[PDB]
Parts: C-alpha cells; structure tokens; sequence
C-alpha cells in the first residue's frame, strides 16, 4: 500500500524531503536537490 | 511485525500457582523493557509488574508485592510471570506489553526515535474457582426478522461465536455473558435479515470453547 | 552556547551508557557511577516532541500537469519547468535552514539541560563543598554512597554538615 | 572524597551541519533526505485500472485496443508508454487537456 | 610535530579521506589548515578553520576535526586533482604553526598500453665534452612499478627520472641516462635497454648501434 | 531553557498581578509584595517590538489571473491551480515554523530575563544571605521594608552587614 | 539574552582594540590592559563559519521564459507575472527572517561567550576574591602582573592564597 | 591583485648570512601579519618565523630560534628575513606568505570577513655550498616518436625549459634533476609527436639558467 507515486514507482517514507524526482503525484514530500541533510539527535561528541 | 505467542492460560484452582509466558517476534526483544498489567472482568485497569531490559530491578506493585515474580530472557525472547496464592482478586485478563516507560528500562538504541513501538497483543483470561470445566449447551433461537443461537451452562468463558465459519458479519450482535445461581454462564448471539428468506438460505452458527475442546454447529429453521 | 558541554567539561564519558547526564564519584568505598533521571528524560521528551512535530504532514493532494508520454507546448513547458525548479530551490533552502537551526538548537538545548542539572546539584551542595571547575565537586568533608543517592534523590541537607565544613575550612 | 560530572559520547560519531559549524560531531543521528524508492506501483487498497496498450482517447472514441476499457470505475487510472489511441491514423485537437480530464476522472 | 600518513589511493569519484592527528599542544583546542600543491607549481589554500574554504575551491572538497584528530575529504575528484596535500595547525606550546608530514595521492589508473619506448643514441656533440649518455625513455605508462636493465654488450652495469601523473590522463614517464667516459663509451658496441614492467608480457628491448 | 521558570521555581504566583517578575517578602513586620520595573519593562518592550515588526506588511499589489464567471482553458487552469496550491503549502509551512519558533523564543526570553533579574538580586545580596534554591533568599540577619525597597532600588550595601553576617555564621 | 553585554556591563571599552573580551587591571604597579585569546577566537571562528555557509550557493541554472523585445500572450504573461511576484515576495520574507534571526543569534552568541569567559575567570578566582557586579573582581589580597598573566594563562592557584584571604576577611 | 616581488636569492657560501626580502601589492599590507616558511628540497614543510602586523612579538621556531631575524615595514610594504651560520640544513625554498593565524597578529578590519586572503606567491630556493656556479651544457636527444633536450653539469638549479619560446605544451615531460659525483646536476625534457614529421617541422628547445645569465637554444634533427 502507498499514497505517493512517480514515473519510477512508489514512495513510502515519513521523511519530509526526497531527491528522486521533482515530478511526483499524490501526498508526497517535497523534492530537494541536496544529496544529504543530517539532523542531530544528540549533543556534542567529545572523544577521550 | 506484530506477531506473538502466549501460553499459561486455563483453569487454575484457588491456592495454587499461575505461570504465564509470552514470546514476541518481528523486532529486537533484548532492548525493550516489558510490562505485565491486569484488567479485572468488566472494566478497571491495574498494573502488576515492570522489568528492565536486563532484569536489574523489578519494583513490584503494592497490591501483589512480594507475592508475584516477573522475569525475562532475551536469548529466546520470552517474558514470564509466576504468582501464588491466587485469590478471587486475581481472576483477570493479564496483558504483557511494551508501554512508554522510563528511559533506562529501555535501551540507548530506541531513545533517539519517535517510533514509540506499540503493542498489547492479546489477553490471557485467568480464572480461579472450583474448576468444574463444563461443556456448552447450544439452542437455536428460531422465529424484517432475526435469528440467533444461545449457549448456556459451561465454564470457563473464553467462548467465541461465528456465523457460517465467520463469513456473515453484518447486522450481527454478540451479547455479553450472564452468570447464574449454578456457577454457569450464558450468552446469546443474534443476526438480522429482511422478512423474505425464511425457508431460503442455510443459516449456520458455530461456537468454539477452548478449555473444553468443544466445537458446536447448529442450523436455524422455522 | 553554554560553558558546560563545549566549555569546562573538556572530556565526555563514553563509558557512561546509563544516561546523558550522570554522576561519577570516588569515595573511601571506591569508584561508582549513576545517572540522573530528570534531565535525561527532559532531553528525550523534547527531542521526541521535535521528531513528532517533524514527521507529521498531510501533504495536500497534487496531480500531474506535465505529460510523460507526449510532447507539451514549448512555452507552457518552459513555464512549468521554471516554476517547478523555483519551488525545488525554495524547498531546498528551507530544508537546509531547518536542519541547521534544529541541530544547533538541539545541541544547545542539551548543553542548557546539562548546566541546569549542574546548578541544581550546586543548590543542593550550597555550603558544604566547592566546584573545582572541571565539572567535579571537591567535597570538603565526605559523602557516603547513601549521601550520593541523597544527592541524586535531591534530599541532601547542608545544615547537617555546615558547621563541620566551617570548622574544617577554618582549622 | 570527590564526585565529577560529564556527558556521554561514542567512538564513531555522526557529522551534522549547523549554523555555526559545517561539521559538528554528535551521537547517532537521523537522515532527513530520502534517496531510495520502490520500483513498484503499490495499489493495494486502491481500485486501480491498468490501461495497458490502451490510450485515454481510445476509451472515448472506442479504439479496438481499448475495448476492455470503454467503461468502468476506478480511483486511480494508470497509463502506459505503448498506449495506442488511433487504429486509423489521425490527431486530436487539444489532446493534452482531454488527456488531463480523463486521467483526473474516475469513471466513464 | 603532527602525524605523517604518507600516501592515500582511490578512484575518480570515491571520496578518499586523509587523516591528520596530534596532541592538545597542536590540534586542541586549535584550528587546522589544509593546502594543495599541484606537481610542479605553487600551493593553493583549500581549508581553514577546519571546515571553511576560500573562493577558488569547488564544493567537492571538505575538511573536518574530531576531538584531537582532523581529516580531509574529497568527494568529486577527477584526473585534474592528482597533487600533493599537506596538513597544518598552530601549536600552543611552540608559538607557531607546526605542520604534518604530507601526502602524495594518485588515482587508480587503468593500465595503459606499454610506454612509448624510444631509444636515443648519444649525439655527435655530446661525445665532444669527454662524456657520453645513452638515453632510453618510456612515457605514458602505468603504474610506476618498472625496472630497466642495461646491457653493455649483453652485460649489466653497476653504479633515471620519472614525472608524476599527468593532469589529464594520469600517464607516467620514465627516462634513464647511462653516463660514461669516452674511454668507457667506445669500448663497447651494442647497447640495449630491457624492461620488466607489469604491463607487458615479455621484456621489450630496443638497441642502437655505433655509426 | 534556563532553570528559572521551568526549573527551580516549581510554582507561579497567580496573585502577583503587579508584574511578571516581582518580590514577595516575609519579615517581622509581616508579608509584603512588590514588582521589579526593569525586567517587566524589558520583556514588554521586546514583545511589543516583535509584534510591531510582525504586523507591518506592504503586501505588493496582485490582480486576478483566474476568471470566476467563465471557464478557463483546462491546461492553464491546472497549472494555475498547481502553482497556487504550492504557494499555499509553502506559506503554511513558513507560518507554522515562524509561530513555533517565535513562541519558543518568547518563553525562553522571559525565562532569561527572570534569571538575569535573579543574578542582579544575587550580586546585590552578594555576601549577606544565601539562596535556598526555590527562588527564595534565606537572609541570615534581617531586612526591613526600607531594606526591601533598597533591594528594589538596587541600592543595598553589603559592606554594612558583612561583619554582622560573618559573626552570625561563625557563632 | 544574558546579563553580560546588555546587563551588568553598563559600558563598553572602545579603547580596547586588543580583542572583543579582554582584561583591564589596576594594581600597585599601575593600570594595564590585555585580551583573552580563546573567547575572541571562538567568536571569530563562529562568525566566519556563518559567513562561509552563507556565501556559498550553486544557484541552479535558469533561462528566459519572457520575451524582452516582443509581446507575450496576455494570459500567460499575467500568469508569469503573478508567479514571479509571488516568488519575489517569498524570497523577500525569507531574507528578512534570516537576517533578523542571524543578527539576534550573533549578538546573543557574543553575549554567551562573554558570560562563559566570565564564569571561567570566576572558577579560576573561586575563593580568593569577590565580584562587585559591574564586571569587576574585587581582589581581597593582591595580584601581580605575573598573577594577571596567570589569570590569563588559566594557571592561577587559589590554594596558595586561600588562608591569606580567610585571615584577611576574618580579622 | 595577486602581484609580488622577491629578492635575496643566489648562491651563498656556508657560514655567511642570507638576506631575503619580499614586497607585495594589490592590498593593504599594513594589517596582515606575515609568515616565513621553508621547504627542504624534495618534500617536507617546516615553519620558520611569524611576525605581528606592528612587530610586537616574533616567537621564532626552535629549529632556528635565536639564529634568524624576521622584520617588516608597513610604509614600503616589505618583509625581510636575515639568517647567519647557514649550514646544509638551510638549503631550501623560503616562502613569505599570509596564512590563517591568530587574530591579533592581524588587524581588526579583516576579523569580520570570510575572504581569507590567500597567498604564497613564488619561491626563493636558497642553496649553500662551495659555490662554483657552473654553466649548463645542452645536448639534443634526437631519434609515434619523441625528441628532447638534456641539460647537464651546472650549478645551481633554478633552471627552466621551454619548447618554441613556450608555445608547445602538449605531451611534454620535464623530468626532475639528478645530482652526481661532481657536485653537478642533470635534467632531461622530452616531447612526443606522431611518427610522420621527422624532417618536417622546426623543433627548438630553450633553456634558461638565472644564476649564470645563461640562455641556450637548440634544434633537433634526425
Ligand atoms: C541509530 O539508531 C537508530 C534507531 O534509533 C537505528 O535505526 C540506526 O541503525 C542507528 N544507526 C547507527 C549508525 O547506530
Ligand atoms: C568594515 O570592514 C570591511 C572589511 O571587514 C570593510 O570592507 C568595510 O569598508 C568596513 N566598513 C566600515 C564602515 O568600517
């Protein structure tokens, strides 16, 4: 089951951004040209 | 994903010990701290026990403190609970489940996540009494219109009812059980249908009772 | 930026898997480690709330305006390409901004919670010890393992050792 | 006696981008840009209708290749690349608008 | 004094990484820097403040700093980026900038054809300076693993030059110069240069003759 | 997040309508309440400046591109619908982000002003009293209503009671 | 907002061109001025990183959809004008938001670094002096120029003057 | 913008003193703190000296501490370095350059900027030995195919080679120098060309040697 489609198939994800195609149909996330965008889930890592 | 197995149910007499055990799959069990909760018949929720992911501390509930014992094994992915001196206040449905708990009862891998792994599976329905495990007695309630089946005089009550092997589900009404003066319960289950097919269709009701290995099938006719 | 995570604490405790902000003590009994529940749970709840408000999106339904198997008129096709590329650039910039700001805010919020727990422990150890600066607390008299838990349970009483600390610092 | 304070860390940290630092090391982090999809059309829970070698115009005009799709109901219409619209050669005026109207519809 | 990982290898579009470690006296605590030295020319600044780049740096390059250790990454590398790369950082105790050892990187070159071996006898004017030199060069080959054996009348001697990778094709080039005196040059008749390079089957031999 | 509003102050003063950050004292005279003017005015000015920069908008003139009483061509109509829905989604996301960030910043700015006033009062009461942690100040000698106003007027002198406090803490 | 730049420091030092956060001392030798390297370099590095992440932009290639020397169809021209004006307004709003937020964050980050350096100097001067509030440190015994540099070099030892300060404060 | 001038190179005998001086233009020199670095022949970078924008502190490197002296003048925009007792460990290329340094070595005007003014210009190539400045000897290496020129027996080695006044740059290979048992160096430089133009074109190689004022030109023929 899915709710978003494009020329190459389906998109099943909870992320708000994708870099597959700017032409999508349905309830899809917004296309971004950035290859990667890492969100921090922790504090500064201070090695020993 | 959400697939489980539970064991330990049946009819245990008061004074003896109950032992329940649930094992889940589809995920990494060795990290989620698990909980045992009980719900008395009718309504009302009362928490029983909690366990860490490694079994460091139990912190039993005062209602069953020092009387029950919860344990877990991460190798076989199993969670067991053992309780003794089963009074009438212990007849309830026991659910093993993963609830939102303190963080150190869980592992560091699922802290950074908004998934909130949800559970609660099925029930157990432990009952304590003078066992007397009886077999059910089925009677067809025969005449828009309706028709049904009545199952009476059996114990315990993990009973299920279906219409044509579980096909017809529209307009059906499965009513709660009624306990009477002989330590036995009853239950009616009806289904509606327009008043044009009295002697036309094959209406069959099926009743399954687990702690008697009883499978009954009946047909309705004018 | 607060002076806790990137300031006076010049080293992290990789061996402290008990939580994000915990205690390490060395007394006559030996060395011990524990973790504070309140600050760790506050940080976890804030991060999970961020993620929950982030992952939800209704994503109003859209349909196809460009044909994939036939040729579109050149001018309207160029207009559609221009519009969609502009929308792509706008969303890319907003994604960059959101990611950067949220990462900065998460790191600084962890730092703020660390400093708040530090100030709580200091208000508990008000007049019976001193802070050497490197996140440690030079206790001037003593502290038992039960005293350590009382520091964790936020039940440490300073009027019980106040005169002792004063007499030890004077003499 | 002595008691110290500190935070935790990991050996293999994760690099994230911030407003002041392009490469900041943190604990286990999360990716926000999706880069992989499924090479399938998940139609479970959707009353799909695959046109195959049939073109939306052939459903209205009644081409042979659309004899299976002259009428019907659907919540999702799927068009293919080999969609034939004319058995007799010809063209359609404002074919893009009509194709959009048909692909947006849910029955004929 | 910083660490000196001497060499890194990779392929076009592989994102190779070079590390630079140290102590709190140099890394800290402090900012590190990176430079690119194209073979034969002057260096160009690439990374400052451990993550920042000047104008003429494409976004394919990137730097980092993890605690007391830094690293250099190159995402979109191509044939025009084979060069020298050094590390640099300011030292706390030593009031100055202390550098690393350096790194010479070379892309994985597909094995080109056997080099354009061309034997050269010494000219008539070279012998007029009481010296002789028989040149036997080999250009546009890969890799640098090769061994040339001189045979003065089918007899070896006892007691060469090579350029770095080309900016466009990563082709190497070697050239040996056997120098003797006129008494030791006119004492032999047949000179030849063999090769045991890893890109050919048998030893290729080219030989000139006097007059 | 600072440890003042959501930290060590575990209760708000609903009965303190005099201001956002005020003083409540209990001395031999009795119980009294006042409010600090500086922090309250700073917070009010910052919030009003936020609102002023928010409510102003020139809103460059726009005109109608879609007809309301006639039919538009299908392809250009679909293009206009797509563009306008994309613009709607963009503005909706930006509105959500702006509202959330501004609310977070306003709450944390109120917290920061509370902590700054706390530090000001502490620098005033440097060496003659101690802070119990729950926002209160355990005065070790005394404070008159005039002393309370001097604390409000930022005129409290600690060298006047320093030796008194030292003698009371030693004996 | 922290109470350092816009709080208890009621005056800036225009004559202090040595850095953003420096020391000014007056001892028996006379008056002297220096600057702290760590906080100034931290602020400079953060601001330069902001500027570096700001000035970089690939700016995906665009082409002309409107003719400059000929007349375009009226409806498609109106659509293009509407779209481009909407994009202009969106980018204008985002520019305003980015500029305002970044300026606020830069000012408050300078303030935070000032307060962090203040706390570092206080952890150094733990038990041998007192802070009068106006950014100064009332040293109770003395401090040489070498002592001042030791405060700069983060090498000041308080156990060397602890008993001296205690005896001076008691007697 | 990036335009400079350097002086002080040549052949200095061991024991005497070297004096280098670089002057730049196209910017405000009176603010950027400058650095002197050295690189031994081959590879390896070793920092020499740093100077403030006003000359407050030097902080020499321990390898040459107390032995060298760096100085700067902002009026004429010049930076000089003087060193004595030139052992063999001082033969290297000396670069004067602006590097990312502590902030107070620079001025307050370029603190608030992401420009990161970059430099490093050219080299100097100081050499210390028994001078014996020799003139080069050129020989034409004559026969796809190739042809070249070999320059031998000269000192020092700031040598340059061009093909047809610096026009042909494709397929050329300039090889490093080789030192031999007479305190003299050699260097080959070749160029490739298909095997169809033996007696067809005018192939000319030019060699420039600065510390002998030597300009040699040679032609190749079968
Ligand atoms: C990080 O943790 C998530 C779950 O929180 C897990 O899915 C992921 O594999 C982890 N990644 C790393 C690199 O540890
Ligand atoms: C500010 O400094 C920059 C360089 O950082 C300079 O270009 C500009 O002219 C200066 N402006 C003023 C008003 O000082």
């Amino acid at each position: 089951e899915s709710k978003c489609f494009w020329r190459g198939g389906s998109i099943n994800t909870r992320l708000p951004f994708q870099n597959l195609s700017p032409r999508t149909v349905g309830q899809c996330p917004k296309y971004v040209n950035r290859r990667s965008l890492m969100l921090a889930t922790g504090m500064r890592n201070v090695p020993e | 994903q959400v697939q489980l197995l539970e064991s330990g149910g049946g009819v245990v007499q008061p004074g003896r010990s109950l032992r329940l055990s649930c094992a889940a799959s589809g995920f990494t069990f060795s990290n989620y701290g698990m909980h045992w909760v009980r719900q008395a018949p009718g309504k009302g929720l009362e928490w029983v026990a909690i366990i860490s992911f490694d079994g460091s501390k139990k912190y039993y509930a005062n209602s069953v403190k020092g009387r029950s014992t919860i344990s877990r094994d991460n190798s076989k992915n199993t969670l067991s609970l053992q309780m003794e001196s089963l009074g009438p206040e212990d007849t309830a449905l026991y659910y093993c489940a993963k609830l939102p708990s303190p963080y150190y009862f869980d592992s560091r891998f699922v802290w950074v996540a908004a998934s909130a792994f949800h559970f609660w599976g099925q029930g157990i329905l432990v009952t304590v009494s003078s066992a007397s495990t009886k077999g059910p007695s089925v009677f067809p309630l025969a005449p828009t219109a309706a028709l049904g089946c009545l199952v009476k005089d059996y114990f315990p009550e993990p009973v299920t009812v279906s219409w044509n092997s579980g096909a017809l589900t529209s307009g059906v009404h499965t009513f709660p059980a009624v306990l009477q003066s002989s330590g036995l319960y009853s239950l009616s289950s009806v289904v509606t249908v327009p008043s044009s097919s009295l002697g036309t269709q094959t209406y069959i009701c099926n009743v399954n009772h687990k702690p008697s290995n009883t499978k009954v099938d009946k047909r309705v006719e004018p | 930026l607060f002076g806790a995570i990137a300031g006076f604490l010049e080293n992290g405790w990789e061996g402290m898997v008990d939580g994000w902000y915990g205690f390490r003590h060395q007394n006559a009994q030996g060395t011990g480690q524990a973790a504070d529940y309140k600050s760790t749970q506050a940080a976890i709840d804030q991060i999970t709330g961020k993620l929950n408000r982030l992952v939800e999106k209704t994503n109003t339904e859209f349909e196809s305006i460009e044909s994939e198997f036939s040729e579109i008129e050149h001018q309207i096709g160029n207009v559609i390409n221009w519009t969609k590329d502009s929308i792509t650039d706008i969303w890319t910039y907003q994604a960059e901004l959101l990611v950067a700001m949220e990462n900065q805010h998460t790191i600084d919020m962890a730092d703020s919670e660390m400093l708040n727990l530090y100030e709580r422990v200091r208000k508990q150890l008000r007049q019976n010890a001193e802070e050497d600066g490197k996140g440690c607390f030079e206790i001037y008299h003593a502290c038992d393992d039960s005293c350590m838990e009382s520091i964790r349970n936020n039940t440490y009483d300073h009027s019980q050792y106040r005169e002792e600390a004063l007499l030890n610092r004077l003499n | 006696d002595k008691i110290c304070l500190g935070h935790h860390a990991v050996a293999n940290g994760t690099i994230v981008k911030t407003l002041t630092n392009e490469q900041e090391e943190v604990t286990n982090a999360t990716e926000t840009v999706e880069s992989t999809g499924i090479n399938r059309l998940c139609m479970k829970g959707r009353k799909h209708k695959d046109l195959g070698n049939c073109h939306p115009i052939g459903m209205l005009i009644g081409t042979p290749a659309c004899d299976l799709h002259l009428t019907g109901m659907w919540d999702t219409l799927i068009e293919r690349e080999n969609a034939i619209a004319y058995c007799y050669p010809g063209a359609t005026v404002n074919v893009e608008a009509l194709r959009q109207k048909i692909m947006e519809s849910g029955g004929i | 004094m910083l660490t000196q990982p001497p060499s890194a290898s990779g392929t076009p579009g592989q994102r190779v990484t070079i590390s630079c470690s140290g102590s709190s006296s140099n890394i800290g605590g402090n900012t590190v820097h990176w430079f690119q030295q194209l073979p034969g020319t002057a260096p160009k600044l690439l990374i400052y403040t451990n993550s920042l780049r000047p104008s003429g740096v494409p976004d394919r390059f990137s730097g980092s700093k993890s605690g007391t250790s830094a690293s250099l990454a190159i995402s979109g590398l191509q044939s025009e980026d084979e060069a020298d790369y050094y590390c640099a950082a300011w030292d706390d105790s030593l009031n100055g900038q202390v550098f690393g050892g350096g790194t010479k990187l070379t892309v994985l070159g597909q094995p080109k054809a056997a080099p354009s071996v061309t034997l050269f006898p010494p000219s008539s004017e070279e012998l007029q300076a009481n010296k002789a030199t028989l040149v036997c060069l080999i250009s546009d080959f890969y890799p640098g693993a090769v061994t040339v054996a001189w045979k003065a009348d089918s007899s070896p001697v006892k007691a060469e030059t090579t350029t770095p990778s080309k900016q466009s094709n990563n082709k190497y080039a070697a050239s040996s110069y056997l120098s003797l005196t006129p008494e030791q040059w006119k004492s032999h008749r047949s000179y030849s240069c063999q090769v045991t390079h890893e890109g050919s089957t048998v030893e290729k031999t080219v030989a000139p003759t006097e007059c």
